[PDB]
Formats: C-alpha cells, sequence, structure tokens
C-alpha cells in the first residue's frame, strides 16, 4: 500500500 | 482506550483508477503496507468504489 | 482480480445531444467527472456517438 | 422512463459468506443503506444465495 500521512 | 491513530491517504492500485482515498483512523491502523490496496477495501461507504470521484485535497 | 467497480451513467455534454450513457466498469473507474464528457469518449462501441439512441 | 440508475456492487454481510454481488439497476435503487444486505436479497436468480460462487 502506498500511503501519505495527514 | 484511545489509540490516537492518524488518518492516512492511500492510493488505489486499480490501474484504471489510481485515486487517493482518506482512511478513517481505524482503517489507517489496519492497512497492510506490504500488500496492494484498492477502493473496495475502504470501509468508508462514501468513497469505497473506483467509480466514486476523489475527495478534495 | 475483480475490483468490484460500479457501472455508472454519465451524460453527454454536447448541448445538441445530452444523451445518457452507461459506462463499463473500466470506463467508470477511468472517467474524470471534473472534465467534460461526450459520447465519443465512450469505449462501448454500441453507444459511442451522439447520433446513436440511448440504450433501452 | 429510464431513471439512469447505476449497477452497483454490494458485499454480503453474512460473516460466513462475504461474497460480492453485482446488482441490477432496479435492485441498486431499492437497496436500503440503513439495513444489512445479504445474498438472498439479490433478485438476480443466478447469484442470489450465499452458497453460489461469486460471479466472474
Ligand atoms: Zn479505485
Ligand atoms: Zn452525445
Ligand atoms: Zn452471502
Amino acid at each position: 500500500a502506498r500511503t501519505k500521512q495527514t | 482506550e484511545n489509540m490516537y491513530v492518524n488518518k492516512v491517504w492511500v492510493q488505489c492500485e486499480n490501474e484504471n483508477c489510481l485515486k487517493w482515498r482518506l482512511l478513517s483512523s481505524e482503517d489507517s491502523a489496519k492497512v497492510d503496507h506490504d500488500e496492494p490496496w484498492y477502493c473496495f477495501m475502504n470501509t468508508d461507504s462514501r468513497y469505497n468504489n473506483c467509480s466514486i470521484s476523489e475527495e478534495d485535497f
């Protein structure tokens, strides 16, 4: 999974 | 107790889609970072389908 | 693997046409609803021109 | 008169089953989103039971 922190 | 989990964006890996989805805290803790992710895996029933437009960022 | 993508209706934005078209799961995932959509963009060769009647 | 209702995928909420089902336009309109959905509620007689395999 490719993710970005908020 | 409260787990203080942050929400993350995750990208759909359907080559036709590739949309970014904002996960709940609960889904964000559960995400398996070593496996593919697709929109249908979102428990957010407002954004859980590749046909649904991407939320604003 | 099945992605469980819905088949969605989109409306042609040619003011002379305004016909509704039902997209394949593939096109439903691909479409960008913040850009104009026109019949010719439909990869369904049965219903991919403003001259063609709406599906029954 | 066509109501231009999408054909949507829904997952069975029987924890023993959890199969995905593609609904007709009519069934897609009729789904009550405030209630659980299960295979037997599909009027598609090909895929309307937990004991039936998920569609290709
Ligand atoms: Zn997707
Ligand atoms: Zn048209
Ligand atoms: Zn079932």
